[PDB]
RNA sequence: UACUGAAAAGGGGCAACAGAGAACCUGGGAUUAUAUUCCAAAAAGAAAUUGCAUGUGGG
RNA sequence: GUUGCUUCACUUAUCGAAUGAAGAGACCAAUGGGAUUAGCGUAGUCUUCGGGCUAUGCACCGUCUAGGUUCCAACCGUG
RNA sequence: UUAUCGCGUUGUUCGGAGCGGGGGCUCAAGAUUGAAAAAUGCAGCCAUUGUUGUGAGUUCUGCGCAUUAAAGCAAAAACCUGGGGU
C-alpha cells in the first residue's frame, strides 16, 4: 500500500474465514453390520462354477454391480471365515456383476461350499 | 591479517546491470473506481464554473472553523441513554405527585436536520448558520447560503460534513443552526458572528458574480512559460 | 437473384488465412525508455522461412530491460543479415544495414524499410520482398520527414518514427515465369481459398 | 500444533480408441464356448513397474 | 451591447495507436498558484466596520544533477 | 605436418578453418559368452531323435538432418542435463 512494483494492480490479501459444519440434513437410521449382504447376493451353481471349485479352490458370486474388488474381499472376510488371495469381475451380458475369488489354500473352497450349502 | 571486505558496486544505466524494482505507481494500470474518481477532480478543475456551485470552495479559516467546531460540540444534542434517564427520572416525579407540572422540554442545544434547520432559519430562529463544503448530491443545500442571505442570517461554509457530524455526535451532517446559547458563551458567539459575516455575508456583491475553473495543469503552465521565453525578442 | 462471389467472401466461412504453419507476426521491438534515450544490443540466432510470405524472417534475442530473461523477436530482415550479426536498435545507434533508428537521425537520400506510419506502431511499410522507402528531406520547425514510398507516392510522418536501414531480402522473385498450374496450385495453398478464378460472363444471370 | 500471510501479468473447461503417451513374456493334457486376462507353492514359470513402511550399508 | 461567418493559438469532451497502461513534466521559473502555502507594502475604490475588490511590487510554494570547461566558485548542458 | 597434390563413394566431394600414416577416446547397430533353458516344445515308441552351411527377397536400421519448391515439411504434457546460488 506504499509502493507496487509491478505495472498492474492484483487484489489484496484478506482474512478469510472458515466455514462451519452444519447439522447433518440425512438422518435416516443406518446399520454398519448389514452391508456385506448388500455386497454379495449369492453363488452360482453352473458348470463352470463347479469345474472351479474343486481343482482351482475357486467361488463364484453374483455381487452388487457398483462394488469393486477391495469391498469384495473384505465382504467375503466378514460373511465367512476365509482369506481371499484373488478377485476377478466381469459384468455378464445381462447387466448383473460376477466376481471368481480364489482362496488362499490354507482354506478349503469345497468346505466353504458345503457350509454355505451349494 | 586483511579484511575481504570490499565495495562491490552496480551500474544501473541502460544496457547494464539488472536493476532494482522501482516504483511503478504513477504508471501503473490502477482500478477504473480510482481511475474515474482522480479525472473527476480533474474535470472539475478545468471546466468554467458558475458563481452559484463555485462559493462553495471558499471556505471559512482554520481558526474560526475550529472555534465554531468547539462551540457545536458544547452544545451537541443529548443521546440514546441521556434522553431515557431523563424521561425516567421525570416519570418517577410524576408518579409521587401526580398534580404538578414535569418540565419535559430538554436541555437547550443545537437544532440538527435538513427540514427543522430550513424551518428555523425561514421563521428567522437562528442565530447562525454551518453549511458543510461537500455535499453529494449538491442540490440538497446548493440554495441555503441564498435563503440566509435574503432573510438575513449570519452563515458560514465550513470544509467537512464529517466533521460536523463528529460535533454533533453522528457520522454526517450537512448543515447545523444555533438559535440560543447560556449566558457564558455570548461572547463567543458574538466574535464568531463578527468574523463570519467579515468572510460571508458582507462580501455578497463579490460571491454573487465571481467565477471559477479555468485552471490549466503544471505541465500546461510550464510549457506556456518556456514558450514565452524561447520566443522573446 | 442469388449473392455474388466477392460478397460471399465477406463472411469468412472457408475463404480465411490458412495460417497453421505460420510463425508470429513480423514486428520491430517496442519503442520504450531504452530506445527512447539510449540504445539496445541484440544477436541474429536464425533466418527461417515461413509459408506464405516470400522476404526471409529473422530471430533476433535481447536481454530483458527489467528482468534476468531473454527476449526474442522475429522481424523481416534485410539483405545482408547473417547469423551472429550485432544488431543496434535505438536513439545513439550507428549507420548501419539492420540497425534501428529514429527517422530523425537518418541523413537524406538514404534507403529504408520497416518503416512506421506513426512512431511505435512497429512497423508498417515497405515490408514485401525487395521493397524499399527512401529519405527526401527533414523539417525541424515541424519535426516531420518526407519519404517516397514504393508505390511512387510521397508522405509525411513524424520524425520519431523509427526505421531499418536496408532493403527487404528475397527481390526479384515475381521475374521467373510460373508455366504450370500446379506452380499457381502450390503458390496459394499457402496462403488463402482464391485460385482458380472463374470468369464472370461464363457464370448465369442468376449469379 | 493447526493457524497465519511474502513472491509467481494475461479466468474455468472440452475436442485424436490411426498424432504425442503407455511397467509382460513364453509353455500348458487349460473350455462345449474366454484367454499376452485362466494355471498355485516346484504358483509351468521367468520378469518389469508404482505407492507407503522395515532394516542393512553409506550421508 | 448582441448575433453570424471566419483566422490562429490552446485542452478537458471525443476520435486513432501502443503497452504486461514500465520511467510524464518541472526543478533551468511565469502573462502561475495561496488565508488550511495570500504573508507584507503602494494607489484608488467599497463595506453589513469584522474586512474586501482592482492594479502594480516584495515574499513564499523553489530543489538536486552526469558530463564540458576555467582549490572554491561561475558558465554551458539537461537526466 | 600434406599441395600442383593426395584421400573416398554406385552416386552429384573432402583437406593448413588440419589430408594421409602410428597410437587412442566415444556413439549407433550388430556379434560372441553365459544366466533363463530343458525341467520346455515336436515326432516315432520307457526309451531314441534332435542341424549346421550358402544364394534370393524383404524398410527395421544405417547411409544423420541438400526430393519439386514463388511447396522448404505441427504443437504440448511429461522427462533429461547444465549455470547459479542454497
Ligand atoms: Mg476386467
Ligand atoms: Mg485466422
Ligand atoms: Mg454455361
Ligand atoms: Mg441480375
Ligand atoms: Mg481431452
Ligand atoms: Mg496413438
Ligand atoms: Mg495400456
Ligand atoms: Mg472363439
Ligand atoms: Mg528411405
Amino acid at each position: 500500500r506504499k509502493s507496487y512494483t509491478r505495472p498492474q494492480f492484483r487484489r489484496p490479501h484478506t482474512y478469510r474465514k472458515p466455514a462451519m459444519a452444519k447439522p447433518s440434513n440425512r438422518v435416516t437410521v443406518e446399520s454398519k453390520d448389514i452391508a456385506a449382504f448388500n455386497v454379495i447376493r449369492y453363488p452360482l451353481t453352473t458348470d463352470k462354477a463347479m469345474k472351479k471349485i474343486e481343482e482351482n479352490n475357486t467361488l463364484t458370486f453374483i455381487v452388487d454391480s457398483r462394488a469393486n474388488k477391495t469391498e469384495i474381499k473384505k465382504a467375503m472376510r466378514k460373511l465367512y471365515q476365509v482369506k481371499a488371495v484373488k478377485v476377478n469381475t466381469l459384468i455378464r451380458p445381462d447387466g448383473l456383476k460376477k466376481a471368481y475369488i480364489r482362496l488362499s489354500a490354507a482354506h478349503d473352497a469345497l468346505d466353504t461350499a458345503n457350509k454355505i450349502g451349494l | 591479517v586483511a579484511s575481504h571486505f570490499a565495495a562491490r558496486p552496480k551500474n544501473f544505466g541502460i544496457g547494464q546491470d539488472v536493476p532494482y524494482a522501482r516504483d511503478l505507481s504513477r504508471f501503473m494500470r490502477w482500478p477504473t473506481f480510482v481511475t474515474m474518481q482522480r479525472k473527476k477532480r480533474v474535470l472539475q478543475r478545468r471546466l468554467k464554473v458558475p458563481p452559484a456551485l463555485n462559493q462553495f470552495t471558499k471556505v471559512l479559516d482554520r481558526a474560526s472553523r475550529n472555534e465554531a467546531l468547539k462551540l457545536i460540540k458544547k452544545y451537541a444534542p443529548e443521546t440514546r441513554k441521556a434522553r431515557r434517564e431523563r424521561l425516567q427520572k421525570v416519570a418517577e416525579e410524576k408518579k409521587k405527585d401526580p398534580k404538578k407540572t414535569v418540565s419535559t422540554k430538554a436541555p437547550l442545544a443545537v437544532v440538527t436536520g435538513l427540514q427543522e434547520v430550513t424551518r428555523a432559519i425561514e421563521k428567522k430562529q437562528a442565530r447562525m448558520v454551518v453549511i458543510a463544503n461537500n455535499v453529494d448530491p449538491v442540490e440538497l443545500v446548493l440554495w441555503m447560503p441564498n435563503l440566509c442571505r435574503a432573510n438575513k442570517i449570519p452563515y458560514a461554509i465550513v470544509k467537512d460534513m464529517a466533521r460536523l457530524g463528529d460535533a454533533i455526535g453522528r457520522k454526517t451532517a450537512t448543515c447545523v443552526a444555533l438559535t440560543d446559547v447560556n449566558a457564558e458563551d455570548e461572547a463567543t458567539l458574538k466574535n464568531l458572528i463578527r468574523s463570519v459575516n467579515a468572510r460571508f455575508l458582507s462580501r455578497s456583491d463579490v460571491i454573487r458574480r465571481q467565477w471559477g475553473g479555468l485552471q490549466l495543469s503544471l505541465r500546461s503552465r510550464a510549457e506556456l512559460r518556456k514558450k514565452h521565453a524561447r520566443n522573446a525578442g | 437473384g442469388k449473392t455474388v462471389l466477392s460478397c460471399r467472401k465477406g463472411n469468412g466461412s472457408v475463404y480465411q488465412v490458412h495460417g497453421h504453419k505460420r510463425l508470429g507476426p513480423a514486428k520491430l521491438r517496442i519503442l520504450d525508455y531504452a530506445e527512447r534515450h539510449g540504445y539496445m544490443r541484440g544477436v541474429v540466432k536464425s533466418i527461417e522461412h515461413e509459408a506464405g510470405r516470400g522476404a526471409a524472417l529473422a530471430r533476433v534475442e535481447f536481454r530483458h530491460p527489467y528482468k534476468f530473461r531473454r527476449v526474442k523477436e522475429l522481424m523481416v530482415a534485410p539483405e545482408g543479415m547473417f547469423t551472429g550479426q550485432s544488431v543496434f536498435c535505438g536513439q545513439k545507434a550507428p549507420l548501419a544495414i539492420g540497425n534501428v533508428l529514429p527517422l530523425g537521425q537518418i541523413t537524406e537520400g538514404c534507403i529504408v524499410c520497416n518503416v512506421e506510419a506513426k512512431p511505435g506502431d512497429r512497423g508498417t511499410l515497405a515490408r514485401a520482398s525487395g521493397d524499399y522507402c527512401i529519405i527526401i528531406s527533414h523539417n525541424h520547425e515541424t519535426g516531420r520527414t518526407r519519404l517516397k514510398l514504393p508505390s511512387g507516392q510521397k508522405k509525411s510522418v513524424p520524425s520519431t518514427s523509427r526505421a531499418m536501414i536496408g532493403i527487404i531480402s528475397g527481390g526479384g522473385r515475381i521475374e521467373k515465369p510460373v508455366l504450370k498450374a500446379g506452380n499457381s496450385f502450390y503458390r496459394f495453398r499457402g496462403k488463402r481459398n482464391c485460385w482458380p478464378k472463374v470468369r464472370g460472363v461464363a457464370r448465369n444471370p442468376v449469379e
